[PDB]
């Protein structure tokens, strides 16, 4: 399972 | 013996083209059980390993907007590091991540991994205490500085220490039969002459699970590292890999060389020699 | 900047003429992604031939595994043309059953 969506929204680089 | 997990994120943008293209596969050891590609007619997680095509709809639709939401950042990211870069807007760019658990032969978290490229360029890495970061450069350190702030690497720990390891542990159980039986390699030596005094001494292994494996050939019992041909170890298509390593022998001293194969699936590791 | 493919063109199984197995052409080692990949079979290009999801190494190179079906004779000559941004020619490699 690959990592699960964070509460708010990913993280761009 | 030990275990590991790993998915693969491949971004790639290609100005008037279209948007970036994201590209996502998962591997359990050297079986990839998981697709995504943004390109596809109906982009979608997909099954790659008959063992996970047991798992629920509710695990698809889970896997298909995690990477359909990645998809989306990994593009805001390309656009970032173009910028970070002061680049034309006119380049190709790739980004590439893999990130996974490795367990021992227990099996708990050995370690966890998490790693970033830019252009096949090394950019950020998780350091090894799952805690902080190493940034490659100044650009890489606007990405550190915004991954801190945004608590990354406590996201990060949490699910390699936690569902990372979980799932691996299920992904063990449920495909058994497969990724946790080691098939030894067959092996076999073969004799080309190549001159009237020289012939080269090829050493097969074929059909071996996982591709970890180690072909040496050596003289009087010393290995001859700088003299052997070592091709890459390449997938056979169906689960299993296969290697050779090569050396040229004067003609008539063929005894005084023997290859040695070790691998996981061997009762013993072999000492093969080439009979005439 | 840029890696160049490795390339190998091989069967799955020990090639036996007249018996139906699997033609490979491995590349690895490239960057970036993009590349052409054609099987040939006496110099034309194979038609459905499939390969596998793009995937890359620890040093960030990419893989990739093209295959068809195949029923080797002792006359049919079988290779692997590949193109990259590397390459400044299309690159043919031959099909050597003893490689």
């Amino acid at each position: 399972l690959p990592e699960p969506l964070p509460q708010g929204q990913l993280t761009a680089y | 013996g030990s275990h590991s997990m790993r998915y693969f994120y491949t971004a790639m943008s290609r100005p008037g083209r279209g948007e970036p293209r994201f590209i996502a596969v998962g591997y359990v050891d050297d079986t990839q059980f998981v697709r995504f590609d943004s390109d596809a007619a109906s982009p979608r997680t997909e099954p790659r390993a008959p063992w996970i095509e047991q798992e629920g709809p509710e695990y698809w639709d889970r896997n298909t907007a995690i990477f359909k939401a990645n998809t989306q950042t990994y593009r805001e990211s390309l656009r970032n590091l173009r910028g970070y870069y002061n680049q034309s807007e006119a380049g190709s760019h790739i980004i590439q991540r893999m990130y996974g658990c490795d367990l021992g032969p227990d099996g708990r978290l050995l370690r966890g991994h998490d790693q970033s490229a830019y252009d096949g360029k090394d950019y950020i890495a998780l350091n090894e205490d799952l805690s902080s970061w190493t940034a490659a450069d100044t650009a890489a350190q606007i990405t550190q500085r915004k991954w801190e702030a945004a608590r990354v690497a406590e996201a990060r720990r949490a699910y390699l220490e936690g569902l990372c390891v979980e799932w691996l542990r299920r992904y063990l159980e449920n495909g058994k039969e497969t990724l946790q039986r080691a098939d030894p390699p067959k092996t076999h030596v073969t004799h080309h002459p190549v001159s009237d005094h020289e012939a080269t001494l090829r050493c097969w292994a074929l059909g071996f699970y996982p591709a970890e494996i180690t072909l040496t050939w050596q003289r009087d019992g010393e290995d001859q590292t700088q003299d052997t041909e070592l091709v890459e170890t390449r997938p056979a298509g169906d689960r299993t890999f296969q290697k050779w390593a090569a050396v040229v022998v004067p003609s008539g001293e063929e005894q005084r060389y023997t290859c040695h194969v070790q691998h996981e699936g061997l009762p013993k590791p072999l000492t093969l020699r080439w009979e005439p | 900047i840029q890696r160049t493919p490795k390339i190998q063109v091989y069967s799955r199984h020990p090639a036996e003429n007249g018996k139906s197995n699997f033609l490979n052409c491995y590349v690895s080692g490239f960057h970036p992604s993009d590349i052409e990949v054609d099987l040939l079979k006496n110099g034309e290009r194979i038609e459905k031939v499939e390969h596998s999801d793009l995937s890359f190494s620890k040093d960030w190179s990419f893989y990739l595994l093209y295959y068809t079906e195949f029923t080797p004779t002792e006359k049919d000559e079988y290779a692997c043309r590949v193109n990259h941004v590397t390459l400044s020619q299309p690159k043919i490699v031959k099909w050597d059953r003893d490689m």
